[PDB]
């Protein structure tokens, strides 16, 4: 899910 | 424990030769910008990285893109330090959160660097998603004018990673570069926050964790492990020590000359 938060 | 000394030495042997690099916030105040009522006409302090605010109101990012252009702030030693363990054969890769892009600015090249929260040297349509060199956006920022695509009319975003977004592709390297690194360097940030706190134990448990940080905060606080190495105070100070250590006084002055 790599995401900012 | 091991010390900053012993940390230099295996360094300084070569024995540590494939470092990984995490910096924040902490390297750039010294470069003189700021961290943190805000006169930026915002709602709330994140309002200026999140896309529905952007979109209802564009201007106070696009005041934030026009100060931290180039030329407004230079690279400092601690940036530099870093440009000479990669001149060194020494630096695998670094991931910073900061998006001054003081890290290409000091010389390290794009290949090396992991520009987490994004960058201002691209930008890229809001609405076709068409890409664009940040230059062709330079002027309309430089005269506070919000710019649009040439094509849709959409507004042209600089390539800065907002709330809600997908962390930029290059990213991705961290699923190689945590276990091959034999040294994990973390400079002027604690990683309070994910995936940036859990990537500090995807290292393999026989690599020391340097901090050179003020405090002693974060998953180097929370999960410690037999060889971290905590160097609290003032980041530049630290960095200087551990220059200092590894004999490469004279090496930094050469570097800081020629590049400022
Ligand atoms: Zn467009």
């Amino acid at each position: 899910r790599h995401k900012k938060x | 424990k091991l010390s900053l000394q012993d940390v230099a030495e295996l360094i300084r042997a070569r024995a540590c030769q494939r470092v990984v690099v995490m910096v924040g916030a902490g390297i750039s105040t010294p470069s003189g910008i700021p961290d943190f009522l805000q006169q930026y006409d915002l709602p709330y302090p994140e309002a200026i990285f999140e896309l529905p605010f952007f979109f209802h109101n564009p201007k106070p990012f696009f005041t934030l893109a026009k100060e931290l252009y180039p030329g407004n702030y230079k690279p400092n030693v601690t940036h530099y330090f870093l440009r000479l363990l990669h001149d060194k054969g020494l630096l695998l890769r670094l991931y910073t959160q900061n998006i001054d892009g003081l890290e290409r600015v000091s010389g390290i090249p794009a290949s090396k660097l992991v520009e987490a929260h994004g960058t201002f040297a691209s930008a890229t349509c809001t609405v076709c998603q068409r890409p664009f060199p940040g230059e062709d956006i330079r002027a309309d920022v430089m005269a506070d004018r919000v710019p649009r695509c040439p094509v849709c009319t959409g507004v042209v975003k600089p390539d800065i990673v907002f709330f809600g977004e997908p962390l930029p592709q290059r990213f991705l390297l961290h699923v190689v570069d945590f276990p091959m690194a034999d040294l994990l360097l973390i400079l002027g940030t604690s990683l309070e926050v994910e995936p940036f706190a859990s990537l500090t134990e995807a290292v393999r448990s026989s690599v020391p964790r340097l901090l050179i940080n003020r405090d002693l905060v974060g998953p180097l606080a929370w999960h410690p492990r037999s060889r971290d190495v905590a160097q609290l105070g003032d980041v530049v100070h630290g960095v200087e020590s551990l220059v200092e250590l590894l004999g490469w006084t004279e090496e930094m002055r050469d570097l800081v000359q020629r590049e400022t």
